[PDB]
């Protein structure tokens, strides 16, 4: 019985950890966008 | 003479690398700006250092940089035509009198077009 509640709750906090690291990729990739963009067409799908 | 006192400027006003500036035109603004350049070529900034939001208007030349393309200075639209350049005069010899007579009809061109202009609120 405690087993099951356990895994649900620590679920979260393995989330919340991985949470962050993702927010910190968030962040290189708008550190990867630069202003120009310039233009291109796509041609083919 | 008058060329020695702007070359102390000219460690400045030449040397910088702002001065060589890109005009093209913003096609699209979004409030991102889509500006097209003159080798057929578009691209997307933002405001400058000094660029004001409100001066950035629909269909006008902004002038960008060589290098990195950002938007530095303003400038007025239309800059491709030079044949109205010379199409305005300055100071005509023929003045107000020199038409001969008292004839009425120089009193309705007067009326129509130089009373507006000196008096707008008669």
């Amino acid at each position: 019985i405690r087993i099951f509640r356990s895994e649900l709750q620590r679920l979260s906090h393995e989330n919340n950890v991985m949470l962050e690291k993702i927010k910190d990729n968030k962040e290189k990739i708008k550190n990867n966008r630069q202003l120009p963009y310039l233009v291109a067409n796509v041609v083919e799908v | 003479a008058p060329s020695h006192l702007w070359d102390i400027m000219g460690d400045r006003q030449r040397l910088g690398e702002e001065h060589p500036l890109q005009v093209a035109r913003c096609t699209k603004i979004i409030k991102k700006y889509v500006i097209n350049l003159k080798q057929i070529a578009k691209f997307v900034v933002g405001l400058g250092e000094r660029v004001s939001p409100t001066d950035i208007e629909e269909g006008m030349r902004v002038g960008v940089d060589r290098s990195k393309y950002n938007i530095e200075l303003p400038l007025p639209p239309r800059i491709d035509p030079s044949v109205t350049m010379m199409t305005v005069e300055e100071k005509p010899d023929v003045t107000y009198s020199d038409v001969g007579g008292c004839k009425d009809q120089i009193e309705k061109l007067r009326e129509v077009v130089e009373l507006p202009l000196l008096s707008p609120e008669r």
